[PDB]
């Protein structure tokens, strides 16, 4: 008998509950490093005295010692330094034994041997293959977060809620993050495997993924392609042909097994938040604990001045220089660990952001950034910190420019516009965390002062008291379908009666302020006497903004107002139009594996039929992957009830998501929490 | 629904060209990969051409590179296929189909026109010569014997048989015909008879070919 | 590229579940998505699952579809089967560039009971021969399912070339018949010592075979 192995129980079902990995669909041993699992190894006969076994492991397609990306290591007393197996037993020939891995392993799929010396001779044998990744509830680990509902909240969960809209109305979409998700886990790997970086020099990338500020730089550069390699075409035309409205995605799902079976090629179409939906997909995935960050009044900033400019003629037309100088709202996310390369007061939230791309800079993302050092001013620090400040703290610049005599002029520069309700889902519940105070300091204080003077330094002229002050307001509702009214009110505050004439357009946008179309102009001249206020009505039918309105539901509203000699003033605003409502109704208890009649009901308000419509709805652990539903065409103001089931798999509260789209309508959304009993 | 229209099949001589139409409605045609699948008469379903949503990006199977070309016409929501050098193992159905997929590169056919027929074949018309397939020198004259007519080399379809002017009919069957390598078409009659009858009862297959005007009487005798 | 090797074909008795395999012969199963289709005799076909297991609006909940990573391979399951349902089915996959089809798989609901086929080659006549041509010809009845494959040898060499087979078809009572023809020169004929005539059905092989030198 020349000793061997016979089987290994690898004990899978054990080891991931101890891991906190039970919650993936697969039957993969997936492990958190840093930790030790516990197999059975059946042998041919009991250890002889002469003999040895090592196990050996290995990650990536050039495994290196020196580079800790392959390990070999006897039954021994165990170890901190490194990977250790300890004999727990000896029971007949059956070996229980306790493997760990090194809290600084890089993470992956590993392969396992082990290479038996008997007899002078020597055998080898593969034993199968793991999953390791970042472990957040261990101590030493970098990814280390120590709050039980927080580490639930983010890394656990896998229903999300992302906060969008505008400063004026901040509202929410829901979204499937779905990491556990079959598949999903092995798709969030294969990111690390696509990248630049891996193709380029695979040895070095892999023994890089023990550091997440590596991964969670590589995978951020991966989600928003700027090649033919990443997971998401970005598209902020509002013209989506050849792919899906970016607002029709309801999760991550759909988006990563796209990208994967399509032979890794980009699924079109994405704007930032289905960017940090995805993000967040991988980074909980792959154990870095993660969540989505959402700021009004972003600004993109790449010159580092501190300073956006937007230029406006004196016609009220918003130009395209600077249209998109500051997104109504820009979505990032941030990751949890501690930053070796920067001291320990620096660890904690890091924004990784998949979105900006500035190719002359060598920038396919931004971050980590640490929040801690933003809100201080220290953009010196790496990475990505001089635009990432500017997102929360530019100063706006609002110039004039006329096409006809070809002058510019610089009309007012505004502070505290940029930066605003900074929003994350609160744990444990949809309710919205304001954390603009992570960010920054306070509106207005010495401290947020002496921030941005710090940071400053690290990277006519005249100021008018204009007679007229002006302010647009909405009357009524404002509804796709319905017509918009607004009220620009003009207010006199000077000692004498003044004339001020007032152009005034409107712009169909996409969030971030790319133009579409004119729908709307309007001119008016006014006298105002001291104090008087005045109220000019703006009306935009439906006919005349429905051709050219985005799925963002957005239009811009200028008014250039003008007094003889005095600067003009610009008054302006970004409405956002409702949706017509959907509504989900789940008509019996939710249960696992048993079935769930749920009912969407949606009315068109239109007095036109909506054509090709389709309901789309997901939900982990409510539905596997996603129902595409084809409605029949609604004619005007008719009614619509589609019942469908779900057949859960889970227990406990989850998340159903529901799109419905037509000619008229591009992304109807409405989400439903439902508790689903065991 | 979605509608895809084919046209522009027919017969067509080895080495000339054709040029296949496919006009699609009922959804966005820009939004998707078109392709040409074809299937040729008894077999599977062979993938010809795809053109993905922005014609930007064409890929031919193996057995019709250098020779057939995939566009589409977004103005008229129209899918083409140039077929030059023709062979007749390019005889076939060709389907029009609408990929299934919206903003990914995967491929899958969701909706599949009815198909326009294209036969490649350099023949006229021509009546078949007929032969016989005699009954075995071995069969039990207690059992059963098979005989028959093989309808030999002959365009376009079809033909019809009888045996005995239509008089037998117990144990006849006329298999469809196969298109040779030569673009000309053969089938065969069989009927199951009593050993017995051999060498006393008449068997003669009647073999009609319209297209020809011809009526072909072949006699069937057992064989030494 | 790849290719998708589906079973020739599949049999159930009605209310029953079939599956109908696809297996991929190189790259993984799971890399592209799988369709597949069904087609009746005379129609186009038609989609019956999508992204390896999702159904069409309209596909009954009976149709299903799987992915089995061991065997490198997918499976259409149709449970509670009905007449309706006899068709041929193919799974469909891709590589960035190519689509690639299995070859089909004939899906028999039995309605009658299985059958194996009778076989009869006949050689090359007198007539043809003194035409300077030959035709084997291998006539199959009398058999049920509907499922054939037909391989042809001459001496110790299977052949293809100058080979052409109908697909089976219903004989008028109600069972399948299919022919298959072996085009050879009359100095091909009589330089083989024999020809024979394979036919498989339900994984059964029966041989014919005829010789230039014997009566047959």
């Amino acid at each position: 008998a020349a000793l061997g192995v016979q089987s290994i129980n690898w004990q899978t079902a054990f080891n991931r509950q101890a891991h906190h990995t039970d919650k993936f669909s697969s039957q993969e041993l997936i492990l958190r490093r840093g930790q030790n699992f516990q197999v059975l190894m059946i042998m041919n006969k009991g250890l002889g005295s002469n003999e040895r076994l090592e196990f050996i492991v290995s990650t990536g397609p050039y495994p290196s010692e020196s580079a800790m990306t392959k390990a070999v290591f006897p039954l021994s007393n165990g170890s901190s330094g490194g990977w250790s197996a300890v004999l727990q037993a000896s029971n007949g020939n059956t070996l229980t034994i306790s493997i760990s891995s090194p809290a600084s392993a890089p993470i992956g799929r590993y392969t396992m041997a082990l290479q038996i010396f008997s007899q002078g001779g020597i055998s080898s044998v593969k034993l199968g293959t793991f999953i390791l990744l970042f472990n957040p509830w261990l101590n030493v680990d970098s990814v280390f977060m120590g709050n039980h509902a927080e580490r639930e909240e983010y890394v656990q969960e896998d229903a999300g809620i992302i906060f969008v809209g505008s400063t004026n109305r901040i509202g929410m979409i829901g979204w499937n993050f779905g990491q556990f998700e079959e598949d999903i886990l092995s798709i969030c790997l294969s990111i690390l495997d696509r990248s630049l970086n891996f193709r380029r020099d695979a040895a070095t990338d892999v023994a890089s993924r023990n550091d997440p500020k590596y991964v969670g730089r590589v995978l951020s550069a991966m989600i928003n392609s700027n090649d033919d390699n990443g997971v998401l075409a970005g598209n902020w035309s509002g013209t989506y042909t050849g792919g899906r409205d970016p607002r029709s995605w309801n999760g991550s799902v759909e988006i990563l097994k796209n990208w994967k079976k399509s032979g890794f090629s980009p699924v079109r179409y994405g704007q930032c938040w289905v960017f940090a939906g995805t993000l967040n997909t991988a980074l909980r995935s792959l154990g870095i604990p993660s969540r989505v960050i959402t700021n009004f009044n972003s600004a993109h900033d790449t010159d580092r001045n501190l300073s956006v400019d937007v230029y406006y003629d004196p016609m009220g037309n918003p130009l395209d220089k600077g249209s998109d100088s500051v997104w109504n709202f820009h979505v990032w996310n941030e990751g949890w660990f501690v930053r070796s390369d920067l001291g320990p007061s620096y660890g904690g939230w890091q924004v990784l952001d998949a979105t900006p791309q500035e190719r002359s800079q060598g920038v396919f993302q931004c971050g980590p950034a640490s929040v801690i050092g933003v809100r201080e001013g220290d953009v010196q620090l790496n990475f990505d910190m001089p635009f990432i400040f500017a997102e929360v703290n530019a100063d706006r610049i609002t110039w004039l420019y006329d096409n006809t005599t070809g002058k510019q002029w610089k009309n007012s520069v505004n502070s505290h516009t940029i930066g605003r309700y900074i929003s994350t889902k609160a744990v444990g519940s949809n309710a919205r965390m304001d954390v603009t105070d992570k960010y920054k300091y306070p509106e207005g204080s010495d401290q947020e002062r002496q921030v941005f003077q710090k940071a400053l330094g690290k990277l006519e002229t005249e100021e008018q008291e204009p007679s007229i002050i002006g302010k647009l307001k909405v009357a009524g509702m404002l509804a796709v379908g319905k017509e918009v009214n607004l009220v620009l009110l003009l207010k006199n505050l000077s000692r004498d009666t003044k004339t001020v004439t007032v152009n005034m357009t409107a712009w169909t946008i996409i969030y971030n302020g790319t133009l579409v179309h004119e729908v709307w102009k309007d001119s008016a001249t006014m006298s105002l006497d001291p104090e008087e206020e005045a109220e000019h009505p703006i009306k935009i039918s439906y006919a005349q903004y429905e051709k050219y309105l985005k799925s963002d539901n957005m239009i811009r509203i200028t008014a250039v107002c003008k007094v003889p000699d005095e600067s003009e003033v610009v008054v302006e605003r970004d409405i956002i139009l409702d949706n017509p409502t959907l509504t989900l109704e789940v008509l019996n208890e939710a249960r696992v594996r048993k079935p769930v009649n749920v009912q969407m009901l949606f009315s068109n308000p239109l007095d036109e039929p909506v054509r090709d419509c389709v309901l789309m709805v997901e939900g982990s652990g409510l539905l596997l992957g996603n129902l595409k539903i084809d409605v029949p065409t609604l004619g005007p103001k008719e009614g619509s009830r589609v019942r469908f089931d779900i057949l859960p798999s889970r227990s406990g509260t989850k998340q159903l998501l529901a799109d419905f789209s037509c000619n008229k309508f591009p992304a109807i959304k409405a989400m439903l929490s439902i508790d689903v009993a065991e | 629904e979605v509608q895809l229209v084919e046209s522009g099949g027919g017969l067509v001589q080895p080495g000339r060209s054709l040029r296949l139409s496919c006009t699609a409605s009922g959804f966005t045609f820009d939004d998707y990969a078109m392709h040409w699948v074809r299937q040729a008469p008894g077999k599977g379903l062979e993938w010809v051409s795809r053109i993905s949503w922005n014609s930007r990006s064409i890929a031919y199977a193996d057995s019709v590179k250098g020779r057939f070309t995939i566009s589409r016409d977004s103005a008229k929501n129209s899918l083409y296929l140039q077929m030059n050098s023709l062979r007749t193992e390019d005889t076939a159905l060709y389907y029009c189909a609408k990929d299934h997929y919206l903003g990914s590169d995967s491929y899958g056919m969701d909706v599949w026109g009815q198909g326009t027929t294209v036969t490649v074949s350099s023949a006229s018309t021509k009546g078949p010569s007929v032969f016989p397939l005699a009954p075995s020198s071995k069969s039990t004259s207690g059992g059963t014997a098979a005989l028959g007519c093989l309808v030999k080399d002959y365009f376009p379809e079809p033909v019809t048989v009888s045996w005995n002017s239509g008089a037998l009919t117990s144990g006849v069957h006329t298999f469809p015909a196969v298109l040779q390598s030569s673009g000309l078409y053969s089938l065969s009659s069989v009927v199951t008879v009593p050993s017995s009858s051999l060498g006393t009862q008449t068997y003669i297959c009647n073999v009609n070919h319209k297209p020809s005007n011809t009526k072909v009487d072949k006699r069937v005798e057992p064989k030494s | 590229n790849f290719m998708l090797t589906q079973p020739h074909s599949v049999s159930e008795s009605p209310g029953k579940t079939v599956t109908i395999s696809c297996t991929r012969s190189s790259g993984s199963i799971d890399s592209n998505y799988v369709q597949w289709y069904q087609q009746r005799p005379g129609s186009a076909p038609t989609i019956v699952i999508h992204e390896d297991n999702q159904r069409p609006s309209g596909v009954p909940d009976r149709f299903s579809g799987s992915i089995d990573t061991s065997s490198n391979s997918a499976s259409l399951t149709i449970s509670g089967l009905k007449t309706e349902d006899e068709a041929d089915y193919y799974c469909q996959s891709y590589d960035p560039s190519n689509v690639v089809f299995g070859g089909g798989t004939k899906l028999t609901v039995l309605g009658q009971p299985k059958a194996a086929p009778s076989v009869t080659l006949f050689p090359p006549s007198s007539e043809e021969l003194q035409a300077n041509k030959a035709t084997l010809v291998c006539l199959i009845s009398d058999f049920y399912p509907g499922a054939v494959t037909v391989a042809w040898k001459a001496d110790s060499s299977p052949v293809k070339a100058g080979v052409e087979t109908t697909t089976p078809s219903k004989q008028s009572n109600n069972k399948y018949a299919a022919s298959s023809y072996l085009s050879l020169t009359p100095e091909q004929w009589k330089s083989h010592r024999s020809y024979s005539c394979q036919v498989t059905h339900e994984g059964s092989t029966v041989e014919k075979t005829v010789a230039p030198t014997e009566c047959s």
